């Protein structure tokens, strides 16, 4: 794993940087490449060993690496910038190429908008088709990026969850949601069920109750 | 330049089976990639081969699955990935590859435009609508329209007399290959017990139209 901040943003003019953490048998050993991808073409190659750019790429662009972690710079962002960043690195334990999480980079825009999320519970008459699907929903958002956690009694949901990316109002703010579906067994059988959705580093929840 | 060619939708459980097309020569002495995009996700690098290895080496977690392969007279690189299911949905990305294993540089210099696979095991299937149901100034109150196939469907509100304060979310696509969508409609709280909501369900290719009242 190659981990990146899922979202960095600044105005236009300001510069950034967008970190790529990896390990010893991937970047404290390779030399790191970067990525751009504008939505929604193909990506392009950046930068590659570790601080070199290839022709055609401005020099508001820079890398760099330091032991196990590197990290893309850009300076003077321009909306053109805004696209999805990510990080290469060979392994040579695995013998593989190991991408980044990938980083949306976001030239506010207007200003940061925190999540309204809703969770809706299952229907009576769902419910009666011995099914329970939650639905949560996640709305005007700013930065278009959130990560979203499901809880059932407080534990970590991992089976059931389905989650749609990101995508633009009309309002340029950004909607999202997630589902998850259960029997209505499962429902029955707990206390809680949480939302849990987190947006630049601060985390907005909703709990329902059978 | 470079250039894939795939079938575009391809089974569960079937081959895929695509090209990438490399004019202009060059194949030979070079290291060739595939790479893949699952929509909405992050790039996965599939394998890569040499141009005269003919040497291959693959992502250890697809390898019972993956073929490369190079066809120096046609110009053409291959891939072949068995076994398909929902998951190998994604555009398909072949790229030049710059690989000096003496400086552990692995890199991508020159890439394809792309193809989107589809591997859907989904047929036509009409959606269940169920009613989505709750100091504040707003409530909201919507309808589920669930597990249909394909897009789209569409949703008014009190038979299209309602239209302020409606969101249509976009669907989600389910690891079964159904999708599911909400539509929710704000209101302001006083209005909670003295107007009805209906939302209007219409799935077209499964001839199916619900209206559900939401309380
Ligand atoms: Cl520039
Ligand atoms: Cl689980
Ligand atoms: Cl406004």
């Amino acid at each position: 794993v190659l981990t990146q901040p899922p979202s960095v943003s600044a105005a236009p003019g300001q510069k950034v940087t967008i970190s790529c953490s990896g390990s010893s048998s991937n970047i404290g050993r390779s030399y790191v490449s970067w990525y751009q991808q504008v939505p929604g073409a193909a990506p392009k190659l950046l930068i590659y060993d570790t601080n070199k750019r290839p022709s055609g790429v401005s020099d508001r662009f820079s890398g760099s690496k330091s032991g196990s972690s590197a990290s893309l710079a850009i300076t003077g962002l321009q909306t053109g910038d805004e696209a999805d960043y990510y990080c290469g690195a060979w392994d040579g334990s695995l013998n593989v190429h190991i991408f980044g999480s990938g980083t949306k980079l976001t030239v506010l825009g207007q200003p940061k908008a925190s999540p309204l999320v809703t969770l809706f519970p299952p229907s009576s008459e769902e419910l009666q088709a011995n099914k329970a699907t939650l639905v949560c929903l996640i709305s005007d958002f700013y930065p278009g990026v959130v990560k979203v956690a499901w809880k059932a009694d407080g534990n970590s949901v991992n089976t059931g969850v389905e989650t749609t990316t990101p995508s633009k109002q009309s309002n340029n703010k950004y909607a999202a949601s997630s589902y998850l579906s259960l029997t209505s067994d499962q429902w029955k059988s707990h206390k809680s069920y949480s939302c849990q959705v987190t947006h630049e580093g601060s985390t907005v929840e909703k709990t329902v109750a059978p | 330049q470079l250039v894939e060619s795939g079938p575009g939708l391809v089974k569960p459980l079937e081959t895929l089976s695509l090209t990438c097309a490399v004019p202009g020569g060059s194949i030979r002495r070079n290291y060739w990639s595939w790479i893949r995009q699952p929509p909405g996700k992050g790039l996965e690098w599939i394998g890569h081969s040499y141009g005269s290895g003919g040497s291959t080496n693959y992502n250890p977690s697809l390898e019972s699955r993956v073929t490369l392969s190079v066809d120096t007279s046609k110009n053409l690189f291959s891939l072949k990935l068995t076994s398909v299911t929902a998951a190998d949905t994604a555009v398909y990305y072949c790229a030049r590859t710059v690989w000096y294993y003496t400086s552990g540089t692995h890199y991508f210099d020159h890439w394809g435009q792309g193809v989107l696979v589809t591997v859907s095991s989904a047929s036509t299937k009409g959606p269940s609508v169920f009613p989505l149901a709750p100091s504040e100034s707003t409530a909201a109150l919507g309808c589920l329209v669930k597990d249909y196939f394909p897009e789209p469907v569409t949703v008014s509100w009190n038979s299209g007399s309602l239209t302020s304060g409606v969101h249509t979310f976009p669907a989600v696509l389910q690891s079964s290959g159904l999708y599911s969508l909400s539509s929710v409609v704000t209101v302001p709280s006083s209005s909670l017990g003295t107007q009805t909501y209906v939302c209007n369900v219409n799935h077209k290719p499964s001839n199916t139209k619900v209206d559900k009242r939401v309380e």
